[PDB]
């Protein structure tokens, strides 16, 4: 059943929308909430789909991923486990390791990433202390506006 | 002038570098020895001079 | 661009230093140079001598 | 484990076997703390962390801000969660505080009473923890990278102080005597260490790729200089018998005082007979350290060995008499420059660059 999920899971990403098509989300919905094996399948499709070049690919990733955070709990352990990588893949702390392009993708990435941290620090925040971290070291080490 | 300053944390003589990122607007100050960074709009006019100056009145603003 | 990660950015040169250096260049590279070193051996630019 | 606890309550084993196992076994278990944390002050970066030796309760952190933090370690709350609370500060406001880093913060051995601070504003100060205030300042010609007291002497107070200047200076707590020096290295040094076991033994660590020690008491230079290969590379010691291939940045004595874990520069520990400096040809794999100044790591004590290195932004623990890899505890943000390891609950206690001090646990 793996297939039709990375199917499913490139043609949202790639198509570049500005906003979730709702009924194959719905189909992710379902088959995502089927097994936890394959939750966390559809986690390394998106870590992998973030890895690479594309502000629009970026952020149809990361929305993906806001969504399964809002929804899911294991999914929230799973990405605490590496959310130093999500967040250098994200917010683009490392200088070194630039966000690619468009220039509005990216701002627009940057803008829901902050927002969607904000609000994981307001709701999960006590339960996972890392992520209390990762939202510390944003707002004061990177000195990120989250008024912006 | 002079392109390399003391850093305020380290104490360390022309360890501080500056990087003016014209297009951006923005000049990062570092030092290379005890890392410490700080980030500041520029101006065409703008130098290293008022970049370190940037870094220093940021330093005594935030330590009131 | 160092050949290690960490050795040096930048360093003084002392005179030391660079009489060894011309020390070892070899006879036919110092005539490479233009430098006979019957009459001229690079490490003779050094004073070690007044 | 049922089997340990019935084995001790019949006699088989002795309660030692069941403490030093469940000691591994927790060490083992070491996990991003569940219910702990750890109070934030530190404008900037934790440089090193101290645990007093005697009743491991307090723990001094000095910040790249140039403050010093005292904690409490111990949970005086009732509930299962809390946060180690700043009992004192040397702040910003404080008349005393540290003008630049603070790299080195040292609890005094035998007694709580007092601690001690170097900067790289060129001081070493000594604190008197009650008051707060500095009980006596001992200058340097140059900054100040390491600094340690004999855990062990109950003769002498010296503190070997290491700094960018060449020579390891030995300040006297007693009649307050900084100008014994010891002459040998050729670089900054990096990192200084009293051995556990022996009381005048010090082994220091210096940019110059060397690591020797001494016997302080002694009129005749170190007493060993460690080298890798212990003698296949044998030449008239002007140069050679380097203990790394790069800046000597890491010092640390295993618990019992018999070998001494170097870390370099050359992405390299190694461990060495304490007593002739041979290399034990410990592995220990890659061990990525890049650090320009001093980098403090501990070993286990109370355990069926283990050492804990900062290894980028992890911690790298390694058997030491194996150098078999245990794990990466990975929390932290920035690099680690500092961990401290509790030995009566087998936890700790990591500072790093991103502002933070994280507690590690057994889960
Ligand atoms: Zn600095």
């Amino acid at each position: 059943m793996d297939q039709k999920l990375s199917k499913l899971v490139e043609e949202l990403t790639t198509s570049g929308e500005p906003r979730l098509n709702p009924e194959k989300m719905k189909e992710l919905k379902k088959i995502c909430k089927s097994s936890e094996e394959q939750l966390s399948r559809a986690y390394r499709l998106l870590i992998a789909q973030l890895t690479q070049e594309h502000a629009e690919i970026r952020l149809s990733a990361f929305q993906i991923v806001e969504e399964l955070f809002v929804r899911s709990h294991q999914f929230r352990m799973l990405v605490v486990s590496n959310f130093q990588e999500f967040l250098e893949l994200t917010l683009g702390t490392d200088p070194a390791q630039p966000l690619p392009p468009p220039r509005e993708a990216a701002q627009r990435l940057r803008q829901a990433t902050t927002r969607a941290v904000e609000g994981w620090n307001e709701k999960f925040g006590e339960a996972y202390k890392k992520l209390a971290l990762g939202y510390h070291f944003l707002r004061h080490n990177k000195k990120v506006d989250f008024q912006d | 002038l002079e392109t390399q300053f003391t850093c305020p944390f380290c104490n360390h003589e022309k360890s501080c570098d500056v990087k003016m990122d014209r297009a951006r607007n923005t000049g990062v100050i570092s030092c290379t020895v005890c890392l410490e960074e700080f980030q500041t709009p520029i101006t065409y006019l703008s130098e290293p001079v008022d970049v370190y100056s940037d870094w220093i009145d940021a330093c005594e603003a935030a330590n009131q | 661009h160092v050949n290690e990660d960490s050795q040096e950015k930048k360093i003084l040169l002392s005179p030391e230093r660079v009489h060894e250096i011309f020390k070892r260049i070899s006879d036919e590279e110092c005539f490479v140079l233009g430098m006979e070193p019957r009459y001229a051996r690079p490490e003779w630019m050094i004073v070690t001598v007044l | 484990m049922l089997g340990f606890l019935s084995a001790r309550q019949t006699g088989l084993e002795d309660p030692l076997r069941l403490r030093r196992a469940e000691s591994t076994r927790r060490v083992l278990g070491l996990e991003l703390n569940k219910d702990r944390d750890v109070e934030r002050i530190h404008g900037g970066g934790i440089n090193t962390l101290d645990i007093e030796p005697v009743e491991g309760r307090y723990m001094l952190s000095g910040g790249s801000d140039g403050v010093i933090v005292l904690y409490d370690l111990e949970n005086s709350s009732r509930q299962s969660y809390y946060t180690c609370k700043a009992v004192c500060s040397i702040g910003r406001d404080h008349p005393d505080v540290h003008r630049y880093s603070v790299e080195t913060v040292q609890w005094y051995p035998h007694d709580t009473g007092m601690f001690t601070s170097s900067s790289f504003d060129k001081t070493l100060k000594v604190w008197d923890t009650n008051t707060l205030q500095t009980a006596d300042v001992f200058n340097f010609e140059e900054t100040v990278y390491s600094h340690h007291m004999s855990p062990v002497s109950t003769k002498h107070c010296l503190v070997a102080v290491g700094t960018r200047g060449p020579k390891v200076q030995l300040c006297d707590l007693k009649s307050g005597s900084c100008s014994h020096i010891l002459q040998g290295h050729r670089q900054e040094i990096l990192a200084v260490s009293w051995s556990p076991r022996y009381d005048y033994i010090l082994a220091t660590a210096s940019a110059d790729s060397r690591v020797k020690l001494w016997d302080v008491r002694r009129a005749s230079g170190c007493l060993i200089t460690l080298d890798q290969h212990n003698g296949k590379k044998s030449q008239a010691v002007e140069s050679a018998n380097t203990a790394h291939n790069g800046k000597v940045n890491g010092l640390c004595f295993t618990s019992d005082g018999l070998h001494l874990l170097t870390v370099g520069t050359d992405n390299r520990m190694r461990l060495w007979n304490s007593s002739n400096g041979e290399n034990t040809l410990v592995n220990y794999g890659k061990v990525c350290n890049n650090s320009k100044k001093g980098l403090k790591f501990t070993v286990s004590c109370g355990c069926s060995e283990f050492v804990f290195v900062p290894y980028g932004s992890t911690i790298a623990v390694y058997t030491v008499y194996s150098g078999e890899q245990i794990t990466m505890l990975k929390g932290h943000y920035k690099t680690v420059d500092c961990c401290v390891f509790q030995s009566n609950f087998q936890e700790l206690y990591s500072g790093s660059r991103d502002c933070n001090i994280l507690a590690w646990v057994p889960s």
